């Protein structure tokens, strides 16, 4: 039909197994499917346009696309860091 | 009856038992069945659907496997069950294949029956590397003054045939066969060639005069003629130079030598066009596939001359590309430029003015050149380098009141300039090349009217054969030419210039 | 234990599933296990969904989807050492000269970060060469890249052997060629040379250690030897303490690979073709190649300009790369001038009379002058006549004539080759020479008692055998 | 992990349906609810059969939802997070495509092997139990998949028969023999 | 000798519509259950045999 | 263009620079055919109008000439004169 | 034509128009049909799409068909991709040049530039080879020489070279051929020359036995005997 990024796999699990957001996913995110000095993120529901964003792994990043469900950071930085 | 004997063959065909890894056709358009099912396939493998369409599997994709039909979608319906061949490209590799034209599966379009194979043999394989090489000396003749002289190549060597639009471009791949019946006539295997002339994208009847034409200088007894005729698709088309390639490596693996002409590449590159943009893969440079590149570097490097440690053998390559307009600047021009080891580059002027061959040796190189050719002719043509060179630069200095300098090279280079015009589908012998290459040397040609040139050359050369046949036979066997030898030739080219 | 099964075989792209949390890093390395002993896949994203998708350095035919694939876990690590010099050594990393087991006592991941601005060089290095062309009018730097202009009908692949054997008088260092799209008979022909001229002695050490990278090579293995190549002479530079002299074939079939990865990965071919990332990628390379505080890595690079484009951004992106430009041209080796250098189109940046000296520079400036003016002079005094020439202006013709001859070095390698004793000519003496032309000392010896005639020592001993 | 592949996607609700209910073990009284509510949403015609035909608002699939409570009563939540979801993925038309699919996950979890003997007739009981018995007795069904048989009609597939399941076929059909022959003796 | 080619392309389409009758034939008979029946127990054989 | 190129039975060319050369209307009549010959032409015009065609064409060619300024006979003087006209 | 060749049995003479036009046709529905655009637009199946249509038009062992087929080439540029792949799938080329359209001559077709599958050397006749290979060199001399004419002059040609100048105009008006479809062009009704007279004719020309006979005796007239009348014409 169509591929929607809350219809992947891991976001469709959470769901399933009801509500896991607030703060988790309003104000951090967890990294998704990555590369291309893009990542797709999915939370960080409350973040500033152009917010720098620190991931774990040391990297910030400047959020380009945000996006319903999704935010696509920009790495400012090295890919091998992200997982 | 006709009725009986096919009754028979079929009757003969019964029980079924090998279908197991079935494949459904989700969508089937432009030749790319897409199936979901066929979990375990190997890449490129033969698959029989129940049509009986043969394919390959380019795209072997997470949930489904996007076969590429060889054949019509006429006969082909959606949902059909995919019968797993099992086997990865393969094709038969043998002495039988001699005499015999075949097409890319191996089924002989004139129908010549079974083949002797001694192999079925991948059609997709790795190419010889450093330590598969020894050095490169042995002569290619080609029965063609300019190619034997001017630019010649050894066995195991790549150089390419790059030039205007069916201008004989077949007609100078041809006289090339012909020469090496002289040599294939001759019991050494080394002196054995066995050709093989890839016909890609090429007319039925186009293909049959060639066969024809063949049949006429009897050059079927080691010619193969492996045709993907225009009508044949273009995964034939693909796999049509690859598959030729794996024929050659019998006889390069017997130790024997070969020469293997693609022609033309051209059309490959159009076939591959074709299968990536309906593979949906994006197109490279000139809208020509990304990896044509890939494809050419792979084919065009199995050309190689092995080492004497696994077996001194060769397999000759002679790619022909089709220059559009004379463009070589082009994306498929430019890549195969870079990979062949020398280029030979017809030249409309040339064709025009009567030149035929029309090879324009300007801009003919060759990177083996000397290296292979024999020292009798290289000893009579550092020379006709030289000279033909300061003709071309006093070539325009040919439209007045000129210098007598200048002159005197008009006459030699005009006169030599008629000389390398040969009639084309006929080679010459190098015992009688070295011959009118040498009168050249000696200037004797200076006294000779343009005309006369011609009518000079035959009579030169029956002069020598009747007269000299002790020389003809002396510069063949010792194949080098002493000083008491060119002496005594010099005497005879004389005695005929008086003549 | 690292697990994951074959999702995908378009092309040489392959998608690998991999079991959950154990998923790879990009550019991690991943090795399937296949009658071919192996095939490398180098992860190059990660498609999520615990599915990855990784590139190919090796064909991918004959593959069933849901084979077993096993991740080494980062960069693939070659192995290093002395040992490795004068081996023959495929992407890999493997011998592909077949001399044995390749020997090896620590293994280095490929890729590696340049070195900090701290750790790199503040401050001019200058490399010698014994070739007093090369020293005079373009003097190469330690750091330096040199971008070799002219073909291996010249005699590229003679240069190349020249300088391999300058640098082992010179220093003592190291080289590593690494061949980029090497045609198989221009390698057979490289080795045959090496294992002659005794840069690689097959019994015994080798100074060059080889990377052979055949066009037949994937694309994808054709953008990855490079890298490699670089980590090795790092191993010398940073872990051996010693100057390294690496050699680069066609930079522009790194291009060529490196834009087909880019279409393969099915990145928006930036203008002319050339991948978006073409900038970055050399500058990656290109700065894993400079001078450390423990060392420094030449690399003499060989730029195959696309129809002489160098409007292209190809050729422009690696000019901004490269240092210097060594320019040899046929119509020079057609002179008999061996080297085959074009002196009016070399050119080095590390050419100044700060950089390399007042006086080197002035004397440069000189013969370049003399050299400019000769040429230019030649073309009219050809045509009206010799006698057109002022006592000034045959001084010059005559000086210029005389330094025409005195520039060809015999030089060793081609001892051999040419068949006369090479002549390697020390830094400081080049200038000498040069500054006793320039005051015409050895104008009363003809232009040629100089041909074929090393430094100003050398043709003080052909001065009196001319005489003699 | 799931077992099988769903030859992707629309399968990738039903192996996160499959692996959420598995951690709660609940996944035949999932598949008895779906069953449940299949049935009854199958004879439901007006947004029971157009309700598989999207044109519904976010709202309305809302009180969609609602009404499909009524239809059962509890039983498996984990599938009623799943009408949650699928009502705010805005699409219900593919419902029936994720209930076909968790039951094949769920009968691959039982283990079970799905199998058919396509002919245009409707074969004997005898040929059923020799066909069967076959299976059993051939490695195909390895025992802990278990076999369910099923010969259909179809006409399409004139005359002989073709057994299919587990990418394992025999076609002994006439068609194809039809086409072979006859083709030849157009030579 | 042209016509006598003819002939033999003509005799293959006077077979072809035999072999169209003779699946007419096939299809019609209960040859089409009897034979079916032979199928099956032959595919019971085959499959047997794995 | 090249659609319309096939539709159509004339192209009628204006040049730009022979619009600056002072035929206002411009033409181009070398890039202007109608290949349905002279049906639909009046007669008279078409008697009249037989050599205009074969003027011209000359004139266009020596006129290429006569830009190149060679030593000119007479017969191209005569050609170059009347075009002009 | 296929039942034609096939079932009667009856050799034919196909024509078709405009081979462009089935090109540019194919081009759109692929568009359509999703295919990506090929070079210049062209559809990725252009060469089996061509491929098909030439090699079902053959000569075989029912029949022979001799097709004939109109080629627009959009701008008079072959070097464009459709027209330059029909280029090799046809056997008798034919180039029709605009120029010689202009210089009033009707054949307008580019002598040097024809070709055929059937333009030998003995299978044409020794003498038609020898013929037609002086008639190719006369006109590339010619042609070279227009651009020594057009800076230099006329006047700074040797003798050897007005000779052939003077021929090769001859020549350039004997090609011209009246056609009687240009009845509704001139009126003037067409002329045609059976070959084994054209062969002799224009050996005459090339020897020189003609170059008594003006140059607009040539124009626009056919056969050498109308040469020749138009030579007397002229005269008087």
């Amino acid at each position: 039909t169509k591929a929607q990024p809350t219809e992947v796999s891991s976001i469709l699990e959470e769901r399933i197994k009801g509500v896991s957001d607030e703060a988790n996913l309003n104000e951090t995110g967890r990294v998704l499917a990555v590369g291309d000095g893009i990542a797709r993120v999915f939370g960080l529901n409350n973040i500033q346009a152009e917010e720098l964003v620190e991931f774990s792994s040391g990297v910030k990043g400047m959020a380009l696309n945000l996006e319903p469900g999704q935010v696509g950071i920009v790495l400012f930085g090295s890919d091998r860091l992200v997982k | 009856e006709v009725s009986s004997i096919l009754e028979e063959r079929i009757k003969g065909v019964s029980d079924e038992a090998n279908l197991n890894e079935t494949g459904r056709v989700l969508a089937v358009g432009d030749g790319i069945a897409r199936v979901f099912g066929l979990n375990n396939i190997q890449a490129e493998e033969l698959v029989e659907f129940s049509s009986g369409v043969k394919g390959m599997a380019l795209n072997l994709e997470p949930g489904q496997v996007g076969i590429v039909l060889f054949g019509s979608d006429r006969l082909v319906k959606e949902g059909e069950l995919v019968k797993r061949t099992g086997n990865i490209v393969d094709v038969p590799v043998g002495p039988g294949l001699l005499g015999r034209v075949v097409d890319a599966l191996g089924n002989p379009i004139d129908g010549k029956g079974p083949i002797d194979a001694a192999g079925r043999s991948r059609a997709q394989v790795k190419a010889p590397g450093i330590l598969p090489r020894r050095s490169v000396h042995e002569p290619v003749q080609t029965g063609l003054k300019a190619v034997d002289a001017l630019v010649p190549i050894g066995r195991g060597q790549r150089e390419l045939i790059i030039g205007d639009r069916q201008t004989g471009k077949t007609a100078v791949a041809l006289d090339t066969i012909l020469n090496q019946k002289r040599w294939n006539n001759g019991s050494d295997e080394s002196k054995k060639l066995y050709c093989v002339y890839v016909a890609v994208g090429q007319k039925r009847s186009t293909v049959a005069q060639l066969v024809q034409t063949l049949e006429q200088h009897d050059a079927m007894k080691y010619s193969i003629i492996v045709a993907a005729t225009a009508s044949e698709a273009a995964p034939l088309q693909y796999l049509a130079p690859f598959t030729a390639a794996s024929i050659g490596e019998w006889f390069r693996d017997n130790g024997k030598h070969a020469l293997i002409v693609y022609d033309d590449l051209s059309k490959q590159a159009v076939a591959y066009r074709q299968l990536s943009l309906l593979l949906r893969r994006p197109p490279g440079r000139e809208a020509y596939p990304g990896d044509v590149f890939y494809l050419h570097s792979r084919l065009l490097e199995r050309a190689a001359k092995l080492s004497e440690k696994e077996g001194s053998g060769s397999l000759t390559a002679l790619p022909v590309i089709e220059t559009q307009g004379g463009d070589v600047s082009a994306y498929i021009p430019t890549n195969v430029i870079s990979i062949t080891d020398g280029q030979i580059f017809l030249e409309a002027e040339l064709f025009y003015k009567g030149i035929r061959p029309a090879i324009n040796v300007g801009l003919s190189v060759s990177r083996v050149g000397s290296a292979a050719q024999v020292k009798a002719l290289k000893q009579v043509a550092g020379s006709l380098k030289l000279f033909l060179a300061q003709y071309r630069e006093v070539a325009a200095f040919a439209q007045s009141d000129l210098d007598a300098s200048t002159k005197q090279t008009l006459v030699r280079g005009e006169r030599l300039t008629q000389l390398l015009k040969q009639n084309q589908y006929s080679p010459l012998a190098t015992e009688e090349q070295v011959p009118l290459i040498y009168a050249g040397v000696n200037g004797h040609l200076d006294g000779i009217e343009l005309s006369r040139i011609g009518e000079f050359e035959s009579s030169f050369l029956s002069y020598l054969k009747s007269n000299h046949n002790e020389l003809l036979t002396e510069i063949r066997e010792k194949g080098e030419l002493s000083k008491e030898l060119l002496a005594s030739l010099k005497s005879a080219t004389e005695s005929f210039v008086a003549t | 234990p690292i697990t994951g099964k074959v999702t995908a075989v378009i092309g040489a792209i392959v998608d690998v599933h991999f079991e959950q949390s154990e998923l790879p890093a990009i550019l991690n390395a991943l090795e399937i296990k296949t009658p071919q002993g192996k095939l490398v896949l180098e992860v190059a994203q990660h498609l999520g969904e615990n599915t990855v998708r990784t590139i190919a350095m090796d064909g991918t035919e004959g593959l069933v989807r849901g084979e077993k694939v096993l991740d080494t876990g980062g960069p693939i690590s070659v192995p290093v050492g002395r040992e490795t010099l004068g081996r023959i050594i495929n992407v890999i990393g493997e011998p592909i000269d077949e001399r044995g087991p390749i020997k090896s006592k620590l293994r280095k991941p490929i890729h590696a970060d340049p070195p900090s601005f701290a750790e790199q060089s503040t401050s001019a290095e200058i490399l010698e060469t014994g070739i007093k062309v090369v020293d005079l009018l373009a003097p190469y730097a330690r750091g330096g890249k040199i971008g070799l202009f002219g073909g291996a009908g010249v005699g590229k692949t003679v240069f190349i052997q020249e300088l391999i054997n300058n640098i082992a008088k010179a220093h003592g260092g190291f080289s590593v060629f690494t061949g980029v799209g090497e045609r198989t008979r221009e390698g057979n022909d490289l080795y045959r040379e090496m294992k002659e001229t005794g840069v690689i002695n097959l019994e015994g050490e080798s100074k060059v250690a080889l990377v052979f990278g055949q066009m037949n090579e994937p694309p994808g293995a054709r953008a990855r030897v490079a890298l490699t190549g670089l980590t090795i002479a790092e191993y010398f530079r940073d872990e051996e303490g010693q100057d390294v002299l690496l050699f680069i074939d066609n930079i522009f079939r790194f291009t060529q690979a490196g834009s087909e990865v880019s279409a393969l990965l099915g990145r928006i071919p930036s203008a002319v073709g050339y991948q978006p990332t073409l900038a970055t990628d050399m500058g990656l390379l290109q700065e894993r190649i400079t001078t450390t505080k423990k060392g420094s890595v030449t690399s003499v690079q060989a730029v195959y300009v696309p129809a002489d484009d160098l409007t292209d951004p190809a050729p422009a992106t690696t000019f901004a790369h490269l240092d210097a430009t060594t320019v040899l041209s046929r119509g020079i080796s057609e002179l008999g001038i061996y080297p085959a250098v074009d002196p009016l189109d070399s050119k080095s940046r590390l050419l100044d009379a700060a950089v390399v000296g007042q006086e080197h520079y002035d004397v440069a400036s000189k013969v370049q002058e003399t050299l400019q003016t000769y040429k230019s002079l030649q073309d009219i005094i050809a045509i009206l006549g010799m006698d057109e020439l002022s006592e000034q202006d045959k001084l010059t013709v005559e000086r210029a004539r005389k330094i025409q001859r005195f520039l060809s070095q015999p030089f060793a390698v081609a001892e051999v080759f040419t068949g006369i004793p090479g002549k390697l000519v020390r830094l400081k003496d080049t200038v000498a020479s040069f500054k006793a032309v320039l005051e015409g000392k050895y104008d009363n010896i003809p232009e040629h008692a100089f041909y074929m005639v090393g430094g100003i020592e050398d043709v003080v001993a052909k001065a009196e055998k001319l005489a003699a | 992990p799931p077992p099988v592949r769903l030859f992707g996607v629309e399968g990738t609700y039903a192996t996160a349906l499959y692996q959420a209910a598995a951690k709660n073990s609940s996944i035949d009284a999932a598949f008895q609810s779906l069953q449940k509510v299949e049935s009854t949403v199958k004879k439901n015609p007006k947004l029971g059969h157009l309700l598989l035909n999207p044109a519904l608002s976010l709202k309305d699939r809302n009180s969609v939802i609602d009404a499909i409570v009524e239809t059962h009563k509890n039983l498996d939540g984990y599938v009623v997070n799943l009408l949650k979801v699928l009502s705010e993925n805005n699409r219900l038309g593919c419902f029936e495509k994720i209930a076909s699919d968790f039951g094949v996950l769920n009968d691959a979890h039982n283990g079970l092997l799905k199998g058919t003997v396509t002919s245009a007739e409707p074969l004997d009981p005898k040929s059923f139990k020799r066909i069967e018995k076959a299976l059993s007795a051939s490695k195909l069904v390895g025992q802990g998949k278990s076999l369910k048989l099923e010969n259909v009609v179809k006409p399409e597939i004139k005359g002989g028969l073709i057994v299919e399941l587990g990418d394992k076929t025999v076609d002994l059909s006439i068609s194809t023999k039809i086409q072979k022959l006859n083709k030849v003796l157009e030579d | 000798v042209r016509y006598e080619a003819s002939l033999r392309q003509l005799e293959q389409r006077q077979l072809a519509k035999s072999v169209i009758s003779r699946v007419q034939s096939e299809l019609g008979n209960p040859k089409f259950q009897e034979k079916v029946l032979q199928q099956s127990i032959s595919e019971i054989e085959q499959l047997l045999s794995k | 263009p090249t659609n319309v190129i096939s539709i159509t039975d004339g192209q009628i060319f204006l040049e730009a620079e022979l619009f600056y050369k002072g035929i206002r209307p411009a033409i181009n009549v070398g890039l202007s055919v109608s290949r349905v010959g002279s049906a639909a032409q009046v007669k008279a015009l078409k008697q009249v109008a037989g050599s205009l065609k074969l003027f011209l064409a000359q004139y266009r060619e020596v006129a290429a000439f006569a830009q190149f300024g060679s030593d000119l006979d007479a017969s191209t003087k005569q050609t170059l004169v009347r075009g002009e006209r």
